[PDB]
């Protein structure tokens, strides 16, 4: 015989506090059992599992399964409660690769390992709490007792513990051939390169003769499996890559289930079918979660739909990345807080493409809807290509210059250029940063009683002007824009306001385009048509002239 | 030689915070780097049964070209068991921000000579990510005390000591005080006699370490001129109705910090519904009232004190034209520290950039007077915030922070 290496074992430890699992076996047919001990039998010839004596105390239940369409029973090991005790583990699948992160490959071959995860050995020290107990027949003699020696299907450590081994065993394979990529997903082997097919295929054989160091074979009919690959919802071609099928369904009436189904196919297909919409579906699932109710599309809702299924009527793909050439990424508006995206590296070849919604929230902008936009795509591309795209967005240059140098907050979009594709962000307003001479100067205030919530808003101006309306169903806050907004609609062209309102500021001063108030939005229309606008704060209840009038007159 | 042993704080588990996304330059960066720690022995890969995790990226420190790994043990720190075993603590020097020079060095790699509690070492554990998770991360630990963490100034603190004994006796007016990865030194010398003593100091741990990567570098800072911002108000011929409004609202706000500050008698120069820009003069009232106000304005607030069990706040607005100001404080209206910048360095057309700047200044600025970092709370949103400041962070700690959403009316009365 050949030596082999050993696989070394992962030391496993139960939480702390906590014992093995001590579960009571289940009684079993006699049918049942027979092929228990058959099945047993066979994995104790290969290794995989040893007898035990009667002083171990753990168990874990057993079962059998009746393989669909077959006489062939089928093995269960229900490790439920021991995988509750087994310590966690690093997962090294969390972050899964995307497939426009993928380099082209001239071939790729897959390599079945099956047989390897058995080759796998459990921590010695661990194999007790493993113990299970096949029934005896008629419960007439002990059952018949075993642990596991390799790391069993359903414990909570398998998975782990095989990619980290198989990883190990194949680090030096890597290192030593740049010229390949290895990728295992599941029981199989992917590897891929750009060689001519004849040294591709040898570096396939030193690659199980290298796995055979471990004593691991590999099946010489080669894979059945070729491309294009079925993986994580996408198919996986040479040369390009997509989404699986996406269908959408016809239907006469909705479920909220069905619309939950709808939306989770539309984001999945919004990664490489540019332009997919989900806004007026998604509002109809707000709030609800009785997963049979029925939802009437709304008229909206209609169009978006039909939107998609002319988006989705024929197939698209993205290409592979080619890490010599730039990343740019382009951004459009589409309106109600959605964006859509597209990074490509040559014109007209996506390789992928993608949405962002507003964030929920009470007011907002383009401007700041944009620019999470770009943060987002950003971090995105760094997790897939390891660098930041070069920007084509809706926005001119002097637009971002007179945003950014006058917004309160710090704010920052890396390299980009402007993309003159409407419909263009703007600023809609821009406040004065000192009082405009010659213009009317508003002095306004509200006030609301809070029981009866009966209120009043108005203003006085230095011209004698003034105004007071009487309002019902209302509060202090909605009283204070009331009284700018009335400020607004009775000024010229260019106006002085002056309020003692630190809520009215801090919406304003927020710079918003639209709001979920709409008082805050008929001020905003207000704002848009003039051509000046200073806004002034005072300290209520201080003595300021016109502050102190219009407050007299409101809160009576 | 031997460990010290260290445990968490109790009920505790170790840190398992998610890798943030690395660019490629970052990976091949620490790929290189931790490749010859692990031939050096202070790092060691580990297994799948170790779930824990702290973040790891790398930087430029301040006039280098070559990137330094940075662990971002903030949350290992704040589990990790405190350290008062030989001492209650090193009370802090109140004279180091006196010093006419201070100079920072980086000398954590002296701490890789020290090993790591057996026990212990899995809770810094750490990856290094690849692109688009095409392979594994690499997993790793430490085996000896690591850059970054809390414990290791404290277990190499008596060693630091011995090492620093013969510098400190032949100079004893000189201020050296620890904080983390940074050793600052102050002198009232001459900046030429002064980086003279500190390359002194460099040799006595280049003579002990018989290379440190960094440990040649000096940032030089001088405390003595620090500037503070109190409040002063306008001084003016012509006052417009808008001008005494925004005096008489600066005076209000500043009643919350000074008692017996009045706008009685400056309100009363409104009476009416004036144009904002209408001129106005000040009666004698009124100017007695301001040159009042102008009088408590001088001096220091009352019942402002440190309590060193209490977190540091530090607060910053961005003012414009690359200026910006902040203020420390422990509790709201009795600030420690207030300041402004404005020489932000290579960053004319980055708020961001700027910002990050800002922050590590205050949280030197700190360090020197209470030893210890401030909670910061930042003028930006979270998302801008944390997808850029790692690429303009320079400094070898990260303090905690969180994010202003609402503009504050405050930032006009600190313009
Ligand atoms: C992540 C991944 C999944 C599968 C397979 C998963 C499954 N099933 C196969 C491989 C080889 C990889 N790894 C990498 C790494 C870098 N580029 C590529 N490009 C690449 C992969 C497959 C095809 C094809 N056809 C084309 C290019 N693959
Ligand atoms: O999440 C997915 N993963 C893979 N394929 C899909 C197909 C349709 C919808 C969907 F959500 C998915
Ligand atoms: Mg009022």
């Amino acid at each position: 015989m050949v030596p082999i290496s050993p696989i070394e074992t992962v030391p496993v430890k139960l939480k702390p506090g906590m014992d093995g699992p001590k579960v009571k076996q289940w009684p079993l047919t006699e049918e049942k059992i027979k092929a228990l001990v058959e099945i047993c039998t066979e994995m104790e010839k290969e290794g995989k599992i040893s007898k035990i004596g009667p002083e171990n105390p753990y168990n874990t239940p057993v079962f059998a399964i009746k393989k669909k369409d077959s006489t062939k029973w089928r093995k269960l090991v229900d490790f439920r409660e021991l995988n509750k005790r087994t310590q966690d583990f690093w997962e090294v699948q969390l972050g899964i690769p995307h497939p426009a992160g993928l380099k082209k490959k001239k071939s790729v071959t897959v390599l079945d390992v099956g047989d390897a995860y058995f080759s796998v050995p459990l921590d010695e020290d661990f194999r007790k709490y493993t113990a299970f107990t096949i029934p005896s027949i008629n419960n007439e003699t002990p059952g018949i007792r075993y642990q596991y020696n390799v790391l069993p299907q359903g414990w909570k450590g398998s998975p782990a513990i095989f990619q980290s081994s198989m990883t190990k065993i194949l680090e030096p394979f890597a290192a030593q051939n740049p010229d390949i990529v290895i990728y295992q997903y599941m029981d199989d082997l992917y590897v891929g390169s750009d060689l001519e097919i004849g040294q591709h295929r040898t570096k396939i054989e030193e690659l199980r003769q290298h796995l055979l160091r471990w004593g691991l074979t590999t099946p010489d009919k080669k894979h059945q499996k070729e491309p294009p690959f079925l993986w994580m919802g996408y198919e996986l071609h040479p040369d390009k890559w997509t989404v699986q099928p996406i269908v959408l369904p016809e239907k006469d009436s909705w479920t909220v289930n069905d619309i939950q189904k709808l939306v989770g196919k539309l984001n999945w297909a919004s990664q490489i079918y540019p332009g997919i919409k989900v806004r007026q579906l998604s509002k109809l699932l707000r709030g609800t979660k009785a997963l049979t109710e029925v939802i009437p599309l709304t008229e909206e809702a209609e169009l978006e739909l039909a939107e998609n299924r002319e988006i989705l009527k024929e197939p698209v793909h993205g290409v592979y990345y080619d890490p010599s050439k730039d990343l740019i990424a382009e951004i459009q508006k589409q309106g109600q807080g959605q964006w859509t995206y597209q990074i490509y590296q040559e014109p007209f070849k996506n390789l992928k493409t993608g949405k962002y919604a507003r964030m929920r929230g009470a007011h907002t902008n383009d401007v700041k809807q944009l620019t999470e936009a770009v943060q987002k795509i950003t971090t995105e591309s760094i997790v897939i290509w390891g660098k930041t795209p070069k920007f084509k967005l809706p926005i001119q240059k002097e637009t971002w210059e007179t945003w950014w140098t006058e917004y309160w907050q710090a704010t920052w979009i890396p390299e980009w250029e402007f993309v003159n594709t409407p419909p263009l962000v703007k600023l809609w307003y821009q406040l004065e940063k000192e009082p405009i001479v010659g213009a009317e100067t508003f002095y306004v205030d509200g006030a609301a009683n809070r029981e009866t919530k009966l209120g009043k808003a108005g203003y006085v101006t230095n011209k004698g002007r003034q105004k007071v309306v009487p309002l019902t169903n209302t509060t202090n806050q909605k009283t204070e824009l009331q009284a700018i907004y009335l400020a607004l609609q009775d000024s010229g062209l260019e106006v002085n306001i002056v309020t003692d309102s630190q809520y009215a500021l801090g919406i304003i001063q927020a710079q918003p385009d639209k709001s979920e108030s709409e008082l805050v939005n008929q001020i905003i229309e207000q704002l848009i048509k003039k051509e000046k606008v200073y806004l002034a704060w005072v300290p209520a209840h201080k003595g300021i002239g016109g502050n102190e009038q219009v407050d007299k007159l409101v809160s009576a | 030689i031997e460990t010290v042993p260290v445990k968490l704080k109790p009920g505790m588990d170790g840190p398992k915070v998610k890798q943030w996304p690395l660019t490629e330059e970052k990976i091949k960066a620490l790929v290189e780097i931790c490749t010859e720690m692990e031939k050096e022995g202070k790092i060691s890969k580990i297994g799948p049964e170790n779930p824990y995790n702290t973040p790891v990226f790398a930087i430029k420190k301040k006039d280098s070209t070559k990137w330094r790994k940075l662990v971002d043990f903030r949350e290992l720190n704040k589990r990790t068991q405190d350290f008062w075993e030989v001492q209650l603590g090193i009370p802090h020097p109140a004279g180091l921000k006196k010093k006419k020079s201070v100079t920072v060095l980086d000398v954590g790699d002296a701490y890789f000579s020290v090993p790591l509690d057996e026990d212990f070492r899995k809770y810094t554990a750490f990856t290094i990510p690849s692109i688009n998770n095409e392979t594994p991360g690499i997993r790793y630990q430490y085996n000896v005390l690591p850059q970054g963490w809390k414990g290791s100034p404290a277990i190499f603190q008596s060693s630091m000591t011995k090492i620093l004994e013969p510098f400190k006796k032949q100079n004893p007016d000189i201020v050296i005080y620890q904080y983390m990865d940074d050793l600052y030194v102050g002198s009232d010398l001459e900046i030429g006699q002064h980086r003279t003593k500190i390359e002194e100091l460099r040799q006595h741990l280049l003579r002990w370490g018989l290379e440190p990567p960094f440990l040649w570098m000096g940032y030089e800072l001088h405390p003595d001129k620090w500037t503070v911002q109190p409040i002063v108000l306008p001084e003016k011929d012509s006052w417009t109705v808008n001008d005494i409004q925004k005096l008489v609202g600066k005076l209000n706000w500043a009643s919350q910090i000074y008692p017996g500050i009045k706008v009685r008698q400056l309100s009363k120069l409104l009476r009416g519904t004036k144009a904002l820009t209408e001129v106005i003069p000040l009666t004698e009232e009124a100017e007695l009232e301001l040159a009042e106000n102008r009088e408590i304005l001088k001096e220091p607030v009352h019942g402002v004190y440190y309590d060193p069990s209490k977190d540091l706040i530090a607060e910053i607005q961005k003012q414009g034209q690359g200026q910006w100001t902040y203020q420390i404080y422990q509790e709201p209206f009795k600030n420690l520290k207030t300041g402004k910048y404005a020489r932000m360095r290579g960053a004319h057309t980055n708020d961001v950039k700027q910002l990050t700047e800002a922050v590590q200044k205050i949280t030197t600025e700190s360090i020197v007077i209470w030893g210890k970092t401030p909670k910061f709370k930042l003028p930006i949103q979270k998302e801008t915030w944390e997808t850029w400041w790692t690429e303009y962070w320079q400094a070898t700690w990260i303090p905690e922070w969180e994010f202003v959403n609402t503009p504050p009316l405050v930032k006009l009365w600190y313009q």
